[PDB]
């Protein structure tokens, strides 16, 4: 069986460089030659305990293109189930007797992990759990970075935005720091600088990193520009608007950019990336969103299917 | 060992003696690890004249030995503690607490939004040393805290 | 055609001992050798006019394992449809022109029945209607009781909890009183004793029954322990907590239990059954939940398919 | 009231000996009335046998005496514990557990809606020996309960 | 100084027969000869943590009638205080530094007992604390009985409706239980019968009582008919509708009734007292709501003036 | 005419040292010798467009203490005004034709500055305008410091908690910054440090200040410990829990403290001040809330009477 056969996908730290490459290898191959009935007869649970259309819609499309069926729900408004008082443990324990696999999103960290403990054989896939892990978003950023740069080692990767709370930039750094010779640029507001636990992590590896106050500084150097939505709530309206200016991207700022630099962004964007950028060769968020289907499909295929015919 | 001021004192037959526990940490250990929950003859000596070490606590659990793993769980609370295996009224074994790698269901995750709180799970934190400062990592929310913060709860 | 072909499943009183056994016979046989395409090309409506994930998720999985498609909705928040003012009659009348069968849950008693009157040929299956009927839950308790005891006659069945409002214990008693020599034990709070209309029903049949104040009394006698959630709201917080003690189950109370006694509970449980029981051979709620799929599948198979190849 | 003359257990000079504690209760008592939160030399013995009841617990607290009031609070747990006051190496007076008229700080109100639950208030119950069992009436919600219930588990 | 000066009115249990009399005795004088400037310069907090418009408008009209100022608020959820962090103790500790007396209604039992501990020297009057007490409603009832019957001793009181949950009947039965020779008729559906703890106290004090199946049996001896509202929500719709017709009063029923007989109800009435009853001279529910104004003025007057020379 | 006659109290910035003194000087006399009929025949609008119960009940008790009438409302969403169409300017233009003074709290900064432009001749007192100002809270603080310390000059003030967002500390640091010789100790987690614009002003005026890691370092010099509430929502749950234990006060900490030292907090307190602290004589948070009544009466008195002969 493949290395991920029946394994739970919960954290990005749980997967090694070789696991990422396998996932990537498959994704790339399912994108090429579709296997619309690979998961035929399987039934998958879409438990969005915390609503999320982008992610739910993506996962589900991934299920439907592999032949799998889907049952599930979204927004735990009341769910006299889980919410009223059913302990998650008990909810999984029951659901694991219906489906073959469980994709779930929860507001609390460690939810997907705990679930693992009450599902017996049923593999659970973390689609987000509090401010902890969102592994699928990363499998998809990497696929995009590899597809566009042709490699996951030796990149000049810049990360912009809310680098202190951005659940995504933390995961992308960890994974990218599994490969070789990646240099990182950290342009972020002072009130929102990259956590120290990630910085220390890098130094031990001996990875190159530096903080920048503005994007124009590292413009002509970066291969990847990873922007993240700066949550206004995190800041004061005056503070926010004071900050802002030094962190939104316009097309003109890109004239300096290399030929292969792609701007990525988990989405939604709104203020941070101007629609003028939408039309430049560098725009890659939307394409990036579409790669989510291939990244997620490859994940279910491997987990659900013993051996993968590619 | 052998307690005697001038007056006749007990020393279990065969069993374990957790001697040299710092003052006030004794009872916590009895609570925490639920040591008192057996039908065995436990004798506790609290606030004893450790003189060189001022005042210490002391436990003797007759007919009950502790696996070295169970001995390691004492580290965060009583590292200088010496665990003695007694047989035939004599110390057959003398262990010393050592930094474990994992400390189960005894600590509480300071992360308030940690799923660990409501559900039926045992806490479990991965220990990791640093210039001798112990960071502890919750198995669930995957966050890392300083033992000072966790132990406060 | 089988006896249930195209028939409406609404009340448990509408089915006879021979109908229950047929359903049970099938369930047992579909569990054994799955027929994932038996309902291929059918389209089924999941009308949860009253939300219920446990039940909706179960039904739908039942549909997906038989090849059927599913359309439907949940929680009649506003449903400018039905709620705003569309009379149920009119709603069914329209839906019966789309699908081949209708599973529905409604807050008012008699909903599923009325529906029957406006669906023409389309078979409607009651998934719950007020405090009246919930037939599928029972088809599943019986399957569990038969699977574990090996028979539906001559059981020492104990029912605990809110026996006065417990929609489920009323239905389980009626069905079980279609078979032979079942003795019943009624441990319940005084304020929540089994209705008289059910008691009288039994006496006419000449069925053995007796009320108990505590479970320890009938412990070493019972084959089945059927616990039900005691709704706190039904009582006063002081009254409730006063009562409570005499009706929750711990593992230790089970040391007295026979070797084959299974604890069942429709779910959710929370306070009534301690998680320590979770680990004893007697625990059967979760397994019981999984049997719901087979019980529901057998129900659709029979209703939808002319003759059943088993 | 336990006498062993070979493998001996020492006796204190002054203080209090809480003898004849039914097994498994000597610890509740410890936690509940916070008998360890003191520097005095305490000594505890759990499951010590004494046929008159099988297994028992026994706590000695050096240079510390309990008031008539303090002694009464044990009425509910170890109704028959015998509190032997001591001075100058001998029992200078014995005392038995009287059911108090009121019990503070240690019980919890069974009433889910009772305000005592989320507030900085010490609980307090009135006691009332009514045929067969003890009744306890909350100070705040005023709901009266069988003691059996007030001891959740 | 009068006995009630600077005292907290928390529970009826806490008031003596003398106390009772002092309050109703004052009440009648204020009703005879009003003092619109007695409590002038005083400020009183009308704290309805649990909204009860009818009780509030009353207490407040009472407060204005003596020349007092009122500040306060309704429903903590609509409030700003005690929604997620602050305690009641902090909220009281702070308010006791503004006002001269605290009136408060609160969703949980013991809520006022607890305030008296942080109010300092400000006296706290309980306008309702969960299923626990409601001092004022009872003094208003007692004043209506005394005023119409001329006495609180040797009465024939029938109490009807929900005797199990009705906090009001329990409390009036305790207060009347303090006077001599009273006799009670408890008419209630079995599911809503008078609690044992009241009967036990009635029996321990030598007071006669007796359950009855319908008012009809008692109509002719009874002096006071205390009615209550059986909330259909305290039952099952079907169940409620069966016993409904047994505890609902039509003006016809009043036919063989003593001249001096009065019909009381804490209100809101809904079905229990038929509208034709309003024209018969036994109806006194509205004149009762009216006397609430006086029982409440007496208390506010007693509690804030060392001496009254009414 | 006194200087404050007919003036708008909008920002502390707008008040002079003399002004400050005039208000606290009056405050003490009203606290010494009350005037319950000074503002008689006056009507004041208590306009809480943003609900703040604690501030409202205060201002209102203040208004009644001088014999004024109050009309007003709480939370515009619960109100009828300014929900979809009408402006504040229209709402003020209209209200200024009813009342004799306007008190108002509003969710957005500058909201009161704008009212003073349509109020005509009616004076507007600011009870809070977004992250901007809160005049009254500061005068109440200053009056508590003056009253306990005997002076506003040459003080040792430590300020603790959320110094970045706490609108209250910023404002008190400005007011104290108007008096001579003060020295500040700013103790706050780095994510919540005192803004630069305050430090800049402190340095420009010659005023000493200094960051500190824990109260312990400063406990013995400090005269006033101004504490604030770090809202866990202004952070990440994990992050909050790490720095929590560094800015929470236990009565033990108070040990090496000056006799004259007082502990202040605008309230609501939640975790920051441990309950054992209440018994030590340094606790003054509740007596502070109490002085708010006087600082508020002084202002209402000053603003509406050309001359006071207190
Ligand atoms: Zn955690
Ligand atoms: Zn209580």
């Amino acid at each position: 069986a493949n290395p991920l056969y029946q394994k739970h996908i919960i954290s990005i730290n749980d997967l090694s460089r070789d696991d990422l490459n396998l996932v990537l290898a498959t994704a790339a191959k399912l994108k090429a030659n579709p296997q619309p009935e690979l998961l035929k007869h399987k039934v998958i649970a879409s438990c969005f305990f915390e609503a999320s259309t982008r992610t739910r819609l993506s996962f589900q499309t991934s299920m439907h293109r592999l032949g799998a069926s889907v049952v599930g729900f979204s927004d735990s408004a009341n769910t006299s189930l889980g919410k009223k008082g059913e302990t998650l443990a008990d909810t999984i324990s029951v659901i694991s007797t219906y489906v073959d696999a469980i994709v779930m999103r929860h507001p609390q960290e460690g939810a997907a992990r705990l679930a693992t403990e009450f599902s017996g054989n049923v593999p659970v896939l973390n689609a987000g759990d509090g401010s902890n892990q969102h592994p699928t978003q990363t499998l998809l950023d990497l696929f995009t970075i590899q597809q566009t740069e042709g490699r996951l080692d030796n990149l000049h990767v810049a990360m912009v935005g809310d680098l202190k709370y951005g659940r995504t930039v933390h995961s992308l750094t960890q994974a990218l720091a599994k490969f070789d010779g990646n240099r990182f640029y950290f342009i972020a507001p002072d009130a929102l600088a990259m956590p120290e636990y990630i910085l220390d992590m890098l130094d031990e590896k001996g990875i190159a990193w530096s903080l920048h106050s503005s994007i124009e500084e590292v413009m002509a150097e970066v291969d990847i520009l990873y922007m993240t939505r700066v949550q206004k709530e995190r800041l004061d309206p005056s503070e926010y608007a004071n900050v802002k200016a030094q962190f939104v991207l316009r097309a003109s700022d890109l004239h300096n950019a290399k030929a292969n630099m792609k701007v990525l962004h988990p989405l939604p964007r709104v203020d941070e990336i101007a629609t003028d950028v939408d039309k430049t060769p560098h725009a890659w968020y939307f394409q990036q969103a579409g790669n989510g289907i291939f990244a997620r499909q490859a994940l279910l295929a491997l987990v659900l299917n013993r051996d993968l015919v590619l | 060992m052998t307690h005697d001021n001038k007056l006749q004192v007990e020393a279990i037959k065969r069993g374990t003696v957790i001697d040299h526990i710092p003052a006030q940490i004794g009872f916590k250990l009895l609570s925490l690890f639920k040591l008192t929950e057996t039908d065995q003859r436990i004798t506790i000596g609290l606030n004893l004249p450790s003189g060189e070490m001022g005042r210490k606590d002391l436990i003797k659990i007759e007919n009950t030995f502790l696996s070295e793993d169970q001995v390691d769980q004492l580290a965060l609370y009583a590292p200088q503690a010496a665990v003695n295996r007694i047989d035939n009224y004599e110390v057959v074994g003398k262990s010393r607490p050592s930094l474990p790698e994992r400390i189960d269901n005894v600590l509480v995750c300071p992360n308030s939004n940690c799923i660990s709180h409501a559900e039926p799970v045992s806490s479990s934190f991965a220990v990791r040393k640093r210039a001798n400062d112990i960071a502890l990592k919750c198995k669930y929310c995957e966050k890392e805290f300083s033992h000072n913060v966790v132990l406060a709860n």
